[PDB]
């Protein structure tokens, strides 16, 4: 699809039996082509004794067929077709829809329409068949069962209440994918996978005349059978005001709404794209308007949000959305009633209706003099959205044409009528989240109608206006510091300058960094330094991150480092403070200058602080009683006695102030750091920035951090507490062993050769294991060998697992054999040989060449690595991966 | 092992961690996000 | 939706 062809030519037909049929003709590229077939049935067709069906005969159709009786996928396999990249299919509400991009292209097509046809007019769905692809749907089932899906089902059990969707899942329950018989899927499909209710599409470098006959060939014969009538993909909108919960105990989520459900489709007597297009013009003006209401909000709310959705073919919803201080939903939904109302009483800003209204015609315009030409895949993509919703599609020259038409009849009065119908729903739903074990009571419908009567009769203020955006610049910096001497290793190409202030440059001039400076500042001010406290000092880290200077702001700063294209950022781990940029060499200043305003004159942006806030509230408020929160708690007992640190109750976090979070950055920011600095320039270029804005920042010696090291001995621990069906089985293991490049590679080459075996001794699927992984590197900062395997599986096979993998780490030293290793060392002399001129590697290695040698002696001999890896070398490396003296096993069972 | 992913939405770029074992969209319901490496929707 | 794309 190198060449965009233009807008293609389409023929459309329908068979004697109802069967309808899209050809669409590229003119190129030469052979590619797509076919889609969609069957008008979903999950919302199901009976009560259905629950799946719709996604289970998905499946099914691919199995025995008339003319492939050892099944339709396997023809396409055995033609050379893949599962995913060949075929594919997909189920929802409304529609079930079979993908085909066969691999040889056009020349496929009639072996292609052969295999749809026998998919849909032929499918056997056989209960043997059945039995088989059992095994595989109950793990696409099982697979989605996190605390996402319970709160997606929330969702639609609240907006979409009184309609069939809450009770039709497309993935249906466990019980029906184990018990619904073979009987049941082909009843389904007999009532349903009829020619009348397909449509088939056909896009590419096709002959329009020969694929229909194709199309007549397989699918003119199907017996036209009616499907039932249908008039109920739509919920039963009556004057209400719906109170609901949307819960889940895992579910961190906070906050309250308000929506209005409606039918969106009725265009009221007027052109019906015009009318989508109001609606586009209300949400643009909406969206700025709401924004702007962020400084109504009291302190329980906040990130009010205004969102449209489909909730039918024809209904939907209207949403106020609002964030939650845990604690104040009460507070909050007030404000979001109160916001509402404000929109009710004063008319859309107009000159935002103006620009929107402008910045549309600008747009309309182009479109609707530029020829439309796209790239295959492109095209694919516009058609496919047009066609699953059984629409024709209408050139994007054309549809500028229809909009400046409709952009003539509209002005600001237009807008704000079309608002106001959505207003006047009396349909209406107010949701709430609250996370964890806050106390709480869903209101009754009245106790919000009071509220909404309170704040009809209230007087209220006019809809803010935009403020005006304050463009930062940084500030003159004529205080200089000295280089105070110049230590080098011209080997490297590295030079180490000692600064006034006390901190220190390593400069490496690479030429891989070509015409870009790259900037990593290390300094020993991790979150766990004496001086600080531990959960204040990371959020200060993380808010002057997302400020930056004090006099600036959160968007401001965003908008300033595009227009530079230059990259800064804050990293504050447990023992270390990390800043690192990039920026193109002319913006040296720039960078260095925004790196001196986050250390001397940091900020706190008003509204990340309040939106941190409530991040943090609702993930205290979640994990104090959540699955997640006590497996940490386990973990750490286990394998280190005490937490290192903890976060807040949600009473002190709602105390702080910007005052004492600077504070914390201070102490951060006062330790003495090192510059390494990769740019390829003279240091007669260098030196003096370096003096300008590096030397001249004040620091204060800081002592190092201890780190965090996992306590020696064997300890277990098991948990029935998990919600879902499974087990999760961790274990970990750390040999002290002394940091050398050679160990560090020794390690991970019988690391690879250590997973691989695991694999063996544990491949039986009697075993039922989920997914598993083995970890092990030589931590250089802690130096010991630290080894992690896991396993999620079912819960019966659950404790036998580590027993195993315990066997086939004894076994493994035994085990490598030569051949393992000199075909891994000539994998990774080959995975070495691309990292030379790497520029990620080479600054992570001079970084740490400087914290084991404090020198850059790392940048060299890499070449003479690969020959520490010997046979013998690996299985006495492979021998200390596991260490049965340090052991620390944890076991999650599902809560009994 | 614990991995910084992150998503683009048409309103703000939000940010949550998520360890090798996790989903990356169960670590949004966990954290409090609502939306339906750095990913982008 | 949007029905002209804008950015």
């Amino acid at each position: 699809e190198e060449i965009k062809s233009p807008l293609p030519v389409f023929k459309e037909g329908t068979l004697a039996n109802g069967f309808r049929y899209t050809l669409v003709q590229l003119e190129g590229p030469k052979t590619r082509v797509d076919i889609r077939l969609i069957v008008d049935v979903g999950s919302i067709d199901e009976k009560d004794n259905e629950s799946g069906v719709a996604h289970m005969v998905e499946h099914m159709v691919f199995r025995a067929s008339d003319a492939f009786p050892q099944g339709v996928s396997t023809e396409l396999h055995k033609q050379g077709w893949g599962r995913g990249q060949s075929y594919n299919a997909v189920t929802n509400y409304e529609r079930t829809m079979y993908m085909m991009s066969p691999p040889k292209g056009n020349l496929d097509l009639g072996a292609t329409l052969q295999a749809l046809s026998q998919m849909t007019g032929h499918a056997k769905l056989l209960q043997s068949d059945l039995d088989d692809e059992r095994k595989i749907i109950l793990e696409e089932w099982r697979g989605k069962l996190g605390v996402a899906e319970r709160m997606n089902q929330q969702r639609v059990q609240a907006i979409r209440h009184d309609s069939r969707y809450p009770s039709r899942p497309v993935i249906g329950t466990e019980e029906s994918i184990n018990d619904t018989p073979a009987s049941v899927l082909q009843d389904f499909y007999q009532r349903w996978y009829h020619p009348s209710n397909m449509r088939l599409m056909i896009i590419g470098d096709i002959t329009p005349a020969d694929a229909e006959r194709e199309i007549q060939r397989y699918f003119a014969a199907l017996p036209n059978v009616a499907v039932p009538t249908r008039d109920y993909y739509e919920p039963l909108l009556k004057p209400q005001l719906k109170v609901a919960r949307l819960q889940d105990s895992q579910s961190g989520s906070s906050q309250v709404s308000f929506v209005y459900r409606f039918n969106d489709k009725d265009a009221f007597g007027q052109s019906e794209y015009r009318h989508r297009l109001l609606t586009q013009i209300t949400m643009s003006a909406v969206t700025r308007q709401v924004r702007r209401q962020k400084a109504e909000l009291p302190q329980d709310a906040s990130s009010l949000v205004v969102r449209k959705s489909d909730i039918g073919k024809t209904t939907a919803a209207l949403g106020f959305f609002a964030n939650v201080m845990p604690g104040g939903h009460d507070a909050a939904i007030s404000a979001v009633l109160k916001e509402i109302e404000r929109f009710k009483r004063y008319p859309l800003n107009e000159q935002d209706i103006t620009e929107i209204t402008s910045d549309i015609r600008e747009v309309a315009q182009r479109m609707s003099v530029t020829p439309e030409t796209r790239e295959f895949a492109d095209w694919v993509q516009q058609l496919t959205i047009v066609w699953q919703q059984d629409r024709p599609y209408v050139g994007s020259q054309q549809r500028g044409k229809d909009a400046l038409e409709a952009l003539d009849t509209i002005k600001g009065e237009d807008v704000n009528r079309h608002w106001q119908r959505w207003l006047a729903s009396p349909d209406t739903l107010a949701q709430f989240s609250v996370p964890g074990a806050t106390p709480f009571t869903l209101p009754k419908p009245d106790a919000i109608s009071k509220l909404q009567k309170q704040w009809a009769l209230a007087t209220l203020a006019p809809l803010r206006l935009e403020e005006k955006k304050i463009i930062p610049e940084l500030p003159s910096v004529t205080q200089s510091g000295k280089r105070t001497a110049v230590k080098t290793f011209a080997a490297q190409k590295v030079e180490q300058w000692q600064l006034s202030n006390g901190d220190r440059v390593v400069w490496l001039r690479a030429p891989e960094a070509g015409k870009k400076v790259y900037l990593t500042a290390t300094s020993q001010a991790g979150f766990m330094a004496t001086a600080m406290n531990p959960w204040q000092a990371q959020l200060a880290s993380q808010l002057v991150n997302q400020s930056g200077p004090a006099t600036w702001s959160g968007e401001s700063l965003s908008n300033w480092k595009k227009e530079k294209t230059l990259s800064l950022s804050i990293d504050q781990e447990a023992d270390q403070l990390t800043l690192s940029g990039t920026a193109p060499t002319e913006q040296l200043a720039s960078l260095f200058g925004l790196y001196r305003e986050l250390n001397v004159a940091p900020g706190i942006d008003p509204d990340v602080m309040k939106e941190s806030m409530m991040s943090l509230a609702r993930q205290k408020a979640n994990d104090d009683q959540s699955v997640g929160g006590k497996r940490a708690s386990e973990m750490t007992k286990l394998r280190f006695g005490e937490p290192a640190w903890q976060q807040p109750e949600i009473a002190e976090l709602k105390k702080i102030s910007a005052p004492a979070l600077l504070s914390q950055w201070h102490k951060a920011a006062s330790a003495p750091v090192t510059y390494y600095l990769i740019a390829d320039m003279p240091a007669t270029q260098l030196l003096p920035q370096v003096e300008r804005y590096l030397a001249t920042i004040p620091r204060q010696p800081a002592s190092e951090v201890k780190q965090h090291l996992a306590l020696s001995g064997k300890r277990e621990a098991t948990s029935a507490i998990n919600v879902e069906p499974r087990a999760d089985i961790l274990t970990w293991s750390f040999t002290p062993h002394a940091w050398t490049p050679q160990a560090a590679v020794q390690v991970s080459i019988a690391r690879n050769i250590a997973s691989k075996y695991l694999k063996t001794s544990l491949r039986d699927d009697a075993l039922g294991i989920y997914r598993m992984r083995v970890d092990s590197e030589l931590e250089d900062k802690k130096q010991r060998i630290e080894t992690e395997v896991s396993f999620t599986s079912a819960p019966e096979r659950a404790q036998e697992l580590w027993t195993l993998a315990e066997q086939a780490f004894s076994e493994l030293p035994t085990k490598i054999t030569q051949q393992d290793v000199d075909e891994q060392k000539a994998q990774f002399i080959r995975a070495e040989k691309g990292r030379q001129g790497d520029l990620t590697t080479i600054q992570r290695r001079l970084i740490l060449s400087y914290r084991h040698y404090n020198d850059p002696r790392y940048l060299s001999n890499a070449s003479k690595l690969a020959d520490s890896i010997t046979l013998e070398s690996v299985r006495a490396m492979s021998a200390k991966l596991y260490n049965p003296d340090n052991r620390v096993l944890y076991i999650t069972l599902p809560q009994e | 092992a614990t991995y910084k992913v992150k998503f683009i939405t048409p309103e703000g770029e939000l940010e949550v961690e998520c360890d090798d074992d996790v989903y990356v969209l169960d670590a949004a319901e966990e954290a409090g996000i609502d939306l339906p490496v750095t990913i982008e929707t």
